């Protein structure tokens, strides 16, 4: 059937699932941002800005 | 930026007197220097004894002084050690040993003067390069 | 007669595979070019040759070949008379015209084939007898030649022996080693460090001697082939065709090309450092010599001097205990040479001779060879790749060795190529797989 | 039994073996198994090797502080030079591993086998009724290994100067080479990179041209590869459409239309180029190095006017002046 | 409409196809090649690198080059009519204006050329895999001749157009970036070296697995320019390699795509590696190695050895390779082994 | 297999061509020769003549050290008889 590098072509004309995927992407990018922050706040030292 | 006769004015003898070479002698010397010296004295050094170079100053503190046409010429006929306390014509090319160093057979007093002049003119042009080794290449 | 409906243009000479006559013109015209070169080159060399100056410093490779045979030279390789050089050069140059004549003739006038215009000369590739016989003729011609050398050395003058007792000089060999145990011993010698195989010959007796054996053995086989046919195996083993024979001779030259490369690079005897330059190991040895000599004069005790690594600045030991020169030069402890031998003892370099038996001629020999190592650039600038322009020089040993490795190599390819073609030509598929009967399609699947 | 040996010879030469163990194979298969097994063991557990013969062991194995990129099998000692150093030439293995014994056992067996590998690449071609010469293409990469593992050492007088068996060890071989021979300024090397660059270029050329001019037989959502069946009669691409395109890219007569002339060029170019590169290393093994244009252009007074050729010399001096720190005792590097 | 007539004319099948692309390609492509050939013989690099760089001065085909601008210029585009040259031509030449000329022009010339491929492909109606492939050479030029110097102090550290002038770029990258030890460069060579293998191996495999379609030995004429049967036994080739190497192709469509992939992927990786060298984010050292080498003076790998070679390269080259820094390294500070 | 252009082969063979190019080709040649031999090229490209790299005594290089005042700085370099 579809080669591994083409599995996402399954959306080329399915506006619904195209929005559904992309929504997931944004979720991950938003998710990463939030949690990458927490990682820095858990390790950043404000004791000296100089 | 040229080889003016001003640059070709090198000390003839110990008593300050000088001689002025010509672009013909220079080139000729340079050619002869390659023919019988370059082999071991390429670029003013000494491959078979790096401690003694052809720097004018080095030749000045030699014994006797070899930093003038007369000096170098004498050397090319009867070579000595840096203190002059020993003749080395047997393991160094020279006129009195042309049988041992064929390259020195052709060489006539005219040729000897050119080679000597070359040795005094090069450092004038190249400067530090002439004396030093790979460091200055 | 022959055109595109034979072979392609760029494969033209293969259209002569079955035209004995014309194929003779080629070989006779070709053999002219070699004579032409040898001659025309010798005169070119001599035309530039400067007597009072080393041969290796003048880009000569033929005049030193003549010098070795004891011609125009004397004490220490001193050039006495340039006439033998001029002679050998002009003679060849002439014979090139003679050969060249025949070549051109046989290739554009004479019979295009030989078989009919004389059945003696005409031949058949598959004629196992004609082949073994012509081969037999040549095996004799080459055999006489091998003796032509033995004659020049023993009767007509001698050869240049660098090992000469009184110091390098033309010497008449009148005692050729004929002892087979010794002669053929060389062939059983290792080709690695130390035991050097053929390249390890170090005296003219063996050289002259060995050549006597070859001269005979060769003509012997020359007669044998005239009077015989290949046996059974000899026939069921080889391929009998015009190409196959070529190939066999191609791989043969290749192999000889490699052996020649190492001979001119390593051997001191049949390639005198007096005419050619100092050998690779010889020059590196000379540096050690030079500086051990220098510093020793400055009051340094060479025997106990300790270098940076704690190995021995000037002198150290080889893996088998012998005293050798120190430094990177430890790799060349297998070097032997006239100038250096008088310092060697029964255990290698003797600390006593080194301490007070060093002679001036050795000091300047070492200096000479040190400042004339076989290092140079394509554009002929002697020294290390970082050197400055001034000394225009590249050791003849370097030129010879490289040229002949390239040739030797390409010939081994030539071999493979013509041998691969011959095997396919024979069996008959050197032009493609039979569309119909495709061999592979009849074999079970390995999958 | 039709005759044991007769059978033996029929099996060996058999074209029905999964892997064609040939006659050359009979020498190949054992030599290559020795080389690989010794290598793998060396590279992982071998102890330090005094490569420069100056009692200054260089460890190049994993278990002794190395990683894949740095680790290597170190060349035999310089004290050994070109001498043959088989295990039975050492008082013990301990001595053999210290003098870089493994190196020789590997290079000799490999070079031997890799040659028979070529000999085999002929044999099978013979037994299958196909034209030879494939083995002649493989003669280029082999002739390099030879040049780098045997020719250069013979020329230089020692096996310690052969290319090491490792990543970083190879970079060492290169950097030093350049310093002592100025290879970048040598015709043979340039032809080599021409062949290699060109190769990759043409490899991309053909590759693209062909794949781009494939006859359609596949769906819009089906691998374009399936449009080919192993054992086809006709071609799988429009070599006339390919030439049509490429002929317009440059100009008609500067384009191939003959698949046979195309593929010959495709093979000839790299092989010929690499042949020269191998002859480069094999030529510079006798100190006939690259062009030396140091202090060529000088002005009217005699001053030295530098060129890029000079800037290269400085970089070279740095390598020269710094390689093999403690190995030199004298002025000129003649070894 | 004139447009369609302009089109009509351009897309006309001539000897040397012009096309819309040509309006960009030919002007640049010619100026780039022209500028090089000009500088190569006439312009100097004295005021820029203190180097003779043209035939007119005595340089030969190897030592000639169009050297980069001074380090003072910075990343200046160096326009003929810009603040530097100020409309003057001779000055422009002496300030290495010809570099950004060749660079920027040739850059667009490579855009045009790929566009051409794209345009000609479309017309001839073939797939654009010749265009995809050509992305690799673009990436290289862009990253090395533009992106790289854009990360450094100036154009001065970009590779100068010339034979020898490129060899120092190599040596520099070794000495300063230890480029050979970079994972991306390695992939690079793996692609080019391995790509030059596929080229050779496939070519030979075909020429020696051919069917006989003629009665001559020179089988070149024996080829059908008009398709039909496979000109070589794909079935025999498979069996050959399947027995000599253990692995073998069996899908010309894949075998040919692979040949596109390998060298194009290779060149792309080598590019990334350089894009990082712009920020000097190199793959210079292995920390675990250095720490042990510090504490333990007897630990020596072929890696440590190399780093010393770099030190020498940097110390002995930097003076005349970076004039604007007015370097002065006393003989005593110059790192050197024994005797040499 | 063809386009409008007149087959090179024919042209490179037409006596007319040579009657034209025997004049044209050498013309361009002698021109370029003169371009160099008259010293014009040196001025068109600011390329130093063998006697114009350094001043007699100076051994320093005329390195352009600042972008904006470069042209001016270059002119001054020609001043010291460089
Ligand atoms: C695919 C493409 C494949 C291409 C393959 C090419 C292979 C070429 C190899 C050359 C063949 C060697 C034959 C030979 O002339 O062999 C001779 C050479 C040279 O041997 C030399 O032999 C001796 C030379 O002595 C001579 O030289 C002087 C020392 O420098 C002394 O003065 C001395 O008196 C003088 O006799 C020394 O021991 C040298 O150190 C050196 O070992 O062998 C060697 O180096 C070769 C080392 C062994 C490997 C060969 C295996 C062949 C199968
Ligand atoms: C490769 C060497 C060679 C060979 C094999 C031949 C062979 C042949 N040539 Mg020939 N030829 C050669 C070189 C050679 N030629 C050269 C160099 C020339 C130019 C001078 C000619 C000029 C030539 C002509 C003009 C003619 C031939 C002809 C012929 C054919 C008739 C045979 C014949 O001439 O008998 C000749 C008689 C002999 C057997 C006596 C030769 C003895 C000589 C004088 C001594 C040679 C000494 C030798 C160099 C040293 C070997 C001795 C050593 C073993 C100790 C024959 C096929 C003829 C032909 O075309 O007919 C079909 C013919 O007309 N040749
Ligand atoms: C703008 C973002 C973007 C988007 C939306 C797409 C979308 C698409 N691309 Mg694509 N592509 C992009 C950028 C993008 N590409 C870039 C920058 C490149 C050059 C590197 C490519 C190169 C490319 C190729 C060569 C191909 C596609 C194909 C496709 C289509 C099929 C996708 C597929 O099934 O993958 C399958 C995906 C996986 C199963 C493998 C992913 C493995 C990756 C490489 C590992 C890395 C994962 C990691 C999380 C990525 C981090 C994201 C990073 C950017 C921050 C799809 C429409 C294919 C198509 O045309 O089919 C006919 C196709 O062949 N693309
Ligand atoms: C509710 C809306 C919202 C808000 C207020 C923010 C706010 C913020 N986000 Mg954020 N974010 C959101 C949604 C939002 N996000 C979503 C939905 C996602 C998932 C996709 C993310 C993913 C995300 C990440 C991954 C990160 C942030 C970060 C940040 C902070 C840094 C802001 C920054 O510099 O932006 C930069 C803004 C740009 C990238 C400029 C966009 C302009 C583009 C280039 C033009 C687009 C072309 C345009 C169409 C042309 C037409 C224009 C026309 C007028 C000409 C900031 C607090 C960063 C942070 O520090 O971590 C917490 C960070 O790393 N966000
Ligand atoms: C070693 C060099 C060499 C030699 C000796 C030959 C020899 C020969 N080739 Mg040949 N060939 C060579 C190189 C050589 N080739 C190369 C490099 C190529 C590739 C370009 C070819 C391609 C080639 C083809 C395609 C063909 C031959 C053919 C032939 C044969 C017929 C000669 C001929 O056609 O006369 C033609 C006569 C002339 C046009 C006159 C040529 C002028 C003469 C021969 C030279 C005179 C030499 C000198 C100046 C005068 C000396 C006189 C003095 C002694 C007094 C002949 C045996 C043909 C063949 O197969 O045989 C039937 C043939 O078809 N060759
Ligand atoms: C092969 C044996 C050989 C050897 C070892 C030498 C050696 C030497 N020759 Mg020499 N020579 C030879 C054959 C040989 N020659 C031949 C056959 C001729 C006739 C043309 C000459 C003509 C000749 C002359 C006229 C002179 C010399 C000189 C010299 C000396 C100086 C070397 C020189 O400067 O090289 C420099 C040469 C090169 C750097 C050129 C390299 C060429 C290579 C082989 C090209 C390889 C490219 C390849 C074939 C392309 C094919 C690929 C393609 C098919 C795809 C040197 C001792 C000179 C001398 O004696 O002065 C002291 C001198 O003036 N030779
Ligand atoms: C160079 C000229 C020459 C040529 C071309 C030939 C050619 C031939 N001779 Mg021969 N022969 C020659 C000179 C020559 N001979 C001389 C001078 C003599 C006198 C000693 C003989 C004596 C002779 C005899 C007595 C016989 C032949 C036979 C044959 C034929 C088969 C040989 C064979 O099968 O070898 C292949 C041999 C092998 C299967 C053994 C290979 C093992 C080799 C020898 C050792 C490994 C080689 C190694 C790589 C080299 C390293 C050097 C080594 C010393 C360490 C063949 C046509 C035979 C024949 O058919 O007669 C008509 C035969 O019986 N010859
Ligand atoms: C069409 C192909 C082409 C292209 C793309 C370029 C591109 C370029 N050339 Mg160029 N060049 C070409 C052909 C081309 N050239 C030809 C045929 C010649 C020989 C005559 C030259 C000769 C040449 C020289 C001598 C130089 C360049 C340079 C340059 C570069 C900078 C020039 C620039 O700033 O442009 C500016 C871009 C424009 C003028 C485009 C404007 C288009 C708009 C739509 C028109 C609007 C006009 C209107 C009046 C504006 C109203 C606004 C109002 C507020 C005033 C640039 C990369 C310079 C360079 O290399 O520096 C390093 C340089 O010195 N070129
Ligand atoms: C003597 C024997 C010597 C042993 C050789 C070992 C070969 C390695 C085989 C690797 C697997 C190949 C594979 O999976 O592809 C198997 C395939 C063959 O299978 C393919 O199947 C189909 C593809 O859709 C097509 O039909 C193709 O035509 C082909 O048949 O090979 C290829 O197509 C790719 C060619 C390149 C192969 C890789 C070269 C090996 C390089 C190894 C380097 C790594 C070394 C690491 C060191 C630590
Ligand atoms: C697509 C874009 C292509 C652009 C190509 C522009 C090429 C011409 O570029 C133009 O060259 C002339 C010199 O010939 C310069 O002209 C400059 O030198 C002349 C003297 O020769 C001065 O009088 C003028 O004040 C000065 O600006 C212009 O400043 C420059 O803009
Ligand atoms: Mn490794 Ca060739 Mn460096 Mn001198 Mn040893
Ligand atoms: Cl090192
Ligand atoms: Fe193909």
């Amino acid at each position: 059937g579809l080669p591994w590098y083409r599995v996402h072509t399954v959306l080329i004309n399915d506006p619904g699932r195209l929005i559904a995927a992309h929504l997931m992407h944004t979720a991950l990018v938003a998710g990463w941002a939030g949690s990458m922050a927490l990682y820095e706040l858990a390790t950043f030292d404000p004791s000296d800005p100089v | 930026a040229e080889l003016t006769p001003e640059v070709l004015t090198v000390p003839l003898n110990s008593e300050g007197k000088t001689i002025t070479l010509t672009e013909k002698q220079y080139l000729e010397g340079k050619r002869l220097f390659q023919y019988a010296c370059a082999s071991c004295h390429v670029g003013g050094i000494t491959k078979t004894n790096p401690s003694l170079d052809l720097r004018t100053e080095t030749l000045a503190l030699a014994t006797p002084p070899r930093d003038n046409i007369e000096g170098l010429v004498d050397y090319m006929k009867n070579p000595t050690t840096y203190d002059g306390e020993q003749e080395i014509a047997e393991v160094h090319p020279s006129l009195r040993s042309a049988d041992i160093f064929p390259k020195m057979r052709n060489l006539t007093e005219k040729d000897l003067v050119a080679i000597a002049g070359h040795i005094l003119v090069e450092p004038k042009i190249l400067g530090d390069k002439w004396g030093g080794g790979k460091v200055y290449y | 007669d022959q055109e595109s409906s034979g072979f392609a243009w760029w494969a033209g000479n293969a259209r002569l595979i079955n035209l004995s006559g014309k194929l003779l013109g080629a070989h006779v015209a070709h053999a002219g070019l070699i004579v032409f070169w040898a001659g025309a080159m010798t005169l070119f060399e001599l035309a530039h040759f400067i007597p009072e100056k080393p041969m290796y410093e003048q880009g000569l490779i033929l005049i030193p070949h003549i010098a070795t045979l004891g011609w125009g030279v004397g004490p220490g390789g001193e050039v006495v008379d340039t006439f033998p050089f001029f002679v050998v050069g002009v003679v060849h140059l002439i014979s090139s015209a003679v050969l060249g004549f025949g070549g051109v003739y046989h290739a554009i006038r004479g019979p295009e084939t030989l078989e009919e215009y004389s059945s003696f000369f005409g031949y058949d590739w598959k004629d196992k007898n004609k082949m073994t016989t012509i081969l037999g003729f040549h095996l004799i011609v080459l055999g006489i030649g091998a003796l032509l050398l033995v004659a020049k050395a023993m009767f007509f003058g001698g050869l240049y022996d660098t090992w000469a007792p009184g110091g390098g000089d033309v010497r008449v060999i009148t005692n050729p080693t004929l002892d087979p145990r010794v002669i053929f011993g060389y062939l059983l010698k290792s080709p690695f460090g130390g035991e050097g195989w053929i390249v390890s010959v170090n005296n003219l007796e063996d050289v002259v001697g060995g050549h006597i054996w070859i001269g005979l053995i060769c003509i012997a086989g020359g007669i044998w082939h005239i009077l015989t046919t290949p046996f059974g195996w000899a026939r069921r083993a080889f391929i009998w065709s015009g190409e196959a024979y070529l190939s066999y001779s191609l791989g043969a030259l290749s192999m000889m090309g490699f052996i020649a490369t190492c001979f001119v690079w390593f051997n001191n005897t049949v390639y005198p450092s007096e005419f050619y330059g100092p050998t690779g190991p010889e020059a590196s040895q000379a540096q050690a010599m030079t500086f051990l000599i220098r510093d020793q004069k400055l009051g340094a005790n060479v025997g106990s001097a300790q270098g940076p690594t704690g190995l021995g600045k000037y002198l150290m030991r080889s893996p088998t205990g012998e005293i050798i020169f120190g430094g990177e030069t430890m790799r060349f402890w297998d070097f032997r040479g006239p100038w250096l031998e008088p310092l060697r003892g029964p255990n290698g370099l003797d600390l006593n001779k080194i301490k007070n038996d060093i002679q001036p001629w050795q000091e300047r020999r070492a200096a000479e060879y040190m400042t004339h190592a076989p290092l140079g650039s394509l554009n002929s600038v002697g020294g290390v790749a970082t050197e400055i322009n001034s000394v225009n020089f590249v050791s003849p040993r370097s030129w010879l060795a490289t040229s002949h490795f390239v040739l030797a190599f390409f010939f081994l390819v030539g071999h493979l190529w013509h041998a691969g073609r011959a095997r396919a030509a024979a069996a008959g598929f050197e032009k493609g797989i039979d569309r119909e009967s495709e061999p592979v399609l009849s074999m079970p699947s390995l999958d | 039994s039709a005759n044991l040996w007769e059978r033996f010879c029929n099996w060996v030469t058999s074209t029905d073996n999964r892997l064609y163990v040939g006659w050359f194979g009979v020498i190949m298969i054992p030599t290559l198994l020795a080389a690989t097994i010794c290598f793998v063991i060396a590279f992982i557990a071998a102890p330090p090797v005094d490569i420069d013969g100056i009692r200054e062991p260089v460890s190049g194995s994993l278990l002794y502080g190395n990683n894949i990129i740095t680790g290597a099998v170190v060349p035999s000692s310089n004290a050994i030079g070109l001498h043959f150093y088989p295990i039975w030439e050492a008082a013990s293995l301990d001595e053999w591993l210290y003098n870089g014994g493994p190196y020789q056992l590997i290079i000799f067996h490999f070079l031997l086998g890799a040659s028979c590998y070529m000999g085999r690449q002929w044999e099978l071609s013979y037994r299958l009724g196909m034209r030879p010469w494939i083995c002649v293409a493989y003669s280029a990469p082999l002739a390099s290994a030879f040049a780098v593992f045997l020719i250069y050492p013979i020329g230089q007088g020692s096996f310690s100067d052969g290319m090491p068996l490792g990543i970083s060890g190879t970079f060492n071989f290169m950097i030093v080479f350049q310093a002592e021979h100025n290879i970048l300024m040598h015709p043979f090397h340039q032809l080599g990179v021409a062949g290699v660059f060109g190769g990759a270029l043409f490899c991309a050329m053909h590759g693209s041209l062909v794949t781009s001019s494939l006859i359609r037989e596949t769906t819009e959502t089906e691998s374009a590869n399936y449009g080919y069946k192993f054992g086809q009669e006709e071609e799988t691409y429009n070599i006339v459409a390919a030439h049509g395109y490429f002929g317009r890219l440059i100009f008609q007569y500067a384009s191939f239309n003959n698949s046979r002339s195309l593929h010959f060029f495709l093979a000839a170019w790299p092989v010929v180029g690499v042949w020269f590169t191998a002859l480069g290393i094999s030529t510079m093994a006798f100190n006939l190095n690259g062009f030396n244009f140091n202090h060529s252009v000088i002005d009217a007074k005699g001053n030295v006017i530098n060129t890029w050729a000079d800037i290269i010399n400085r970089a070279n001096l740095g390598m020269e002046v710094m390689h093999e720190r403690n190995a030199h005792n004298f002025p000129l590097d003649l070894a | 409409g004139w447009f369609d007539i302009l089109d009509d004319w351009l897309k006309r099948d001539r000897f040397v196809f012009v096309g819309w692309s040509g309006i960009l390609l030919f002007p640049c492509a010619y100026l780039a090649l022209g500028g090089w050939l000009t500088g190569t013989t006439f312009v100097t690099s004295w005021y820029t690198h203190g180097l003779a760089s043209s035939y007119l001065e005595g340089c030969n085909f190897l030592t000639v080059a169009v050297s980069t601008p001074a380090n003072s210029m910075g990343h200046s585009l160096l326009l003929l009519w810009g603040p530097e040259a100020q409309g003057d031509f001779t000055r422009w030449c002496q300030l290495g204006g010809l570099w950004t000329f060749i660079a920027l022009h040739g850059a667009f010339g490579l855009i045009g050329f790929m566009l051409r491929q794209f345009e000609i492909a479309r017309l001839v109606g073939v797939r654009p895999y010749n265009a995809i492939a050509f992305s690799a050479p673009i990436a290289v030029f862009v990253s090395v001749f533009l992106i790289y110097p854009l990360g450094q102090s100036s154009w001065f550290f970009a590779p100068s157009f010339g034979v020898a002038a490129i060899f120092r770029f190599l040596l520099f990258f070794q000495g300063f970036h230890n480029w050979t030890l970079n994972p991306f460069h390695m992939m690079g060579v793996a692609g080019v070296l391995g790509g030059a293998l596929l080229c050779a191996i496939h070519g030979a495999t075909v020429e020696n697995t051919l069917f006989q379609d003629g009665e001559g030995a020179s089988t070149f004429r024996a080829f059908n320019p008009t398709q039909a049967e496979e000109t070589y036994s794909m079935v025999t080739a498979n069996r050959f390699w399947s027995q000599i190497f253990g692995i073998a192709f069996s899908n010309k469509r894949w075998l040919h795509f692979f040949m596109l992939f390998v060298p194009v992927t290779g060149l792309w990786m080598s590019a990334i590696g350089v894009v990082g060298l712009a920020l000097n984010l190199r793959s210079y050292d292995f920390i675990s190695q250095e720490i042990r080498a510090a504490e333990d003076p007897e630990f020596e790998t072929f890696y440590t050895k190399n780093l010393l070679l770099n030190e020498g390269i940097r110390a002995w080259m930097a003076p005349q390779d970076q004039p604007h820094e007015n370097f002065v390294f006393p003989e005593e500070v110059l790192p050197r082994g024994n005797a040499l | 297999g063809t386009t409008g252009e007149r087959p090179f082969s024919d042209i490179i063979t037409s006596v007319r061509y040579w009657v034209i190019h025997s004049i044209t080709i050498p013309a361009l040649f002698i021109a370029g020769w003169l371009f160099v031999s008259t010293g014009l090229a040196y001025d068109v490209f600011g390329t130093p003549r063998p006697d114009s790299y350094y001043a007699q005594e100076q051994r320093s290089i005329p390195l352009v050290t600042d972008r904006f005042e470069a042209k001016q700085q270059v002119e001054t370099f020609l001043e010291q008889l460089k």
